[PDB]
């Protein structure tokens, strides 16, 4: 009813256990009408709204958990996101992203080398400053800055047949960026086990020393589970 | 799968005045990673006019700094984009695009009398 | 009869298990049909036609395995692929080649030089980059792309006597690209399983350090067979 | 063992027109790795204008891109070139080729009154 309605904006809090009471109550009360007949109260009050808005881009497994278990019990479908599918590009979406970012100025470098997705996830250093002309450190900062976040929000459904990307994100948010580094060099989640940290360092492109570490703990961890 | 936008508005106006354009897609807005607006004038190729994030935070150029404003409508699945104080190099085509790949078909807008 | 006709189209699915099931069937089917007179139903139906195309270019044991079955059960004979002979060419050939994957401007080059096959698949970066006159890291990296799509679809029945093609694509499809540096500098399936990790490196030019101990373990598994 | 290639079509049409030219193997064509055609101008060396791989993808040139289309047919063993608006210059032999050694022998093409 209209008691319900207060507990409608208190969802957009900045803390983290107003968000997870709020949810625990609302799904709570769900599970509770949800036998009955009386699920058109969720309609008529637009709560569902929000649910399926807050489903998606969010980490956070407790309050992702109980609306996913709020929604599937009232008989909808969760969302899911939206990625861009990077890794099948050509120079033209290449293009029109340097227009988006702002790094409008090297448009035509870009073009005359043909880059495209396969070529940009798999760009480093000397590739931007010797032939693509980025001289300053600072704009390639910059553009580096804007690639891995790019990176972390793609869509590898086209390559990655072990789903190891999810398995990059459960670990931290951060990290799913590495995972086209770790495809197109060959690995997979079956025989990850085995892998040294000197392989991870050249191969896979790995720079900061406790991703790779925190990475190789968590792979070692999960050691001969077939 | 593929979304599918449709654009709305443009036409006509004289040099100072505004104008809002609108473009719906096939899908939740809210699902979509990135989105935004795009202008082509006649005789050059395009650029970015603003674009906007799942997380409604915005960029624009510093071309249009002041005058211009995005805006996801989350009760029907349309983003608008705000035209305020307009100047007579304000005339092209204008396209909505999704997260980049797919785009619209785009309006022509002109300013005179 | 008809509802064969709807198992027609069911394998172009892009999901593994749906191939797996209507492949277990139709051959499951042919065998108990096979005994027979009653084999001109599949001619008819034009089955065949899909199974003769499907057997060619297939990475997957359990349907290339059922749909070969399949076939010599019916007294045909299973397809195989017509790969280009790559290692005997002549410099004729090899702008053709040049002209068809797009890197129509180097022609010229690889004329001065006299590239033939053979020095084809041993091209290394310090030939293209000083004399070959590929300056830039992303257009020898395009380069190399080409040519390792097809070093991995070759036919070096020429030069490989102990059939060390399929050992290597048993293992891995990307890594069939390797065995013309395992012949040249000599190997062969016998004494394959006692080199160590140096000779791979440089001698047979594995750069990726992942691909190198895979080999390894799998070569060293193999320990004394004969 | 060696796979032979005959073309068919060819002749001559006005600027701007359509046509088709067929190739056809010894062999079942879904076996060859590539298949491409390539076109030999009097006066200039050959070039390529289409390729197939067995999966079925297709690159063409930017100079040929959206008036020209080759495809696999897997009734009868047979990969078609399709032209549909045509140029002046576009008048030349075409050949048809398997994976790269076996040629054809050439069908000649010219645009005029």
């Amino acid at each position: 009813p209209d008691d319900l309605q207060r507990l409608v904006p208190l969802l957009d809090s900045n803390r983290l256990e107003a968000q997870c009471i709020g949810a625990f109550y609302l799904c709570a009360e769900a599970a509770i009408k949800s036998l009955q007949g009386k699920t058109k109260v969720f309609s008529d009050i637009g709560a569902i709204q929000s649910l399926k808005r807050l489903v998606s881009y969010s980490t956070n497994g407790t309050k992702s958990a109980l609306a996913k278990r709020a929604l599937r019990l009232l008989g909808e479908e969760v969302p899911r996101p939206i990625l861009p599918s990077v890794p099948s590009w050509k120079e033209a979406e290449v293009q029109t992203w340097l227009q988006q970012i702002g790094f409008s100025k090297y448009c035509e470098s870009f073009r005359e080398q043909q880059v495209d997705g396969d070529l940009l996830l798999r760009l480093t250093e000397e590739e931007l400053q010797t032939d693509l002309g980025m001289k300053s450190g600072i704009t390639r900062k910059r553009f580096f800055r804007e690639l891995t976040e790019l990176k972390t929000f793609a869509n590898y459904s086209t390559c990655d047949r072990s789903n190891l990307a999810d398995w990059l994100g459960s670990l931290d948010p951060r990290f799913r960026q590495y995972t086209y580094g770790l495809v197109s060099c060959g690995l997979d989640r079956s025989l990850l086990h085995r892998v040294s940290e000197q392989q991870l360092l050249e191969d896979c492109g790995i720079h900061l020393g406790v991703h790779r570490a925190r990475i190789l703990t968590a792979a070692r961890e999960m050691l001969h589970s077939p | 799968m593929a979304v599918q936008l449709v654009e709305s508005g443009g036409g006509l106006v004289q040099p100072g005045g505004s104008l809002r354009l609108s473009c719906a897609a096939s899908v939740s807005i809210s699902r979509i990673y990135v989105m935004a607006w795009y202008r082509q004038a006649p005789g050059k190729q395009r650029e970015v006019v603003a674009v906007i994030r799942y997380d409604g935070t915005t960029n624009y150029p510093d071309s249009v700094k002041g005058r211009f404003t995005i805006s996801r409508d989350n009760a029907k699945n349309t983003v608008y984009l705000q035209m305020n104080s307009l100047k007579p190099e304000d005339t092209a085509v204008y396209y909505c695009n999704a997260n980049v790949e797919t785009w619209g078909q785009g309006t022509q807008v002109t300013v005179s009398s």
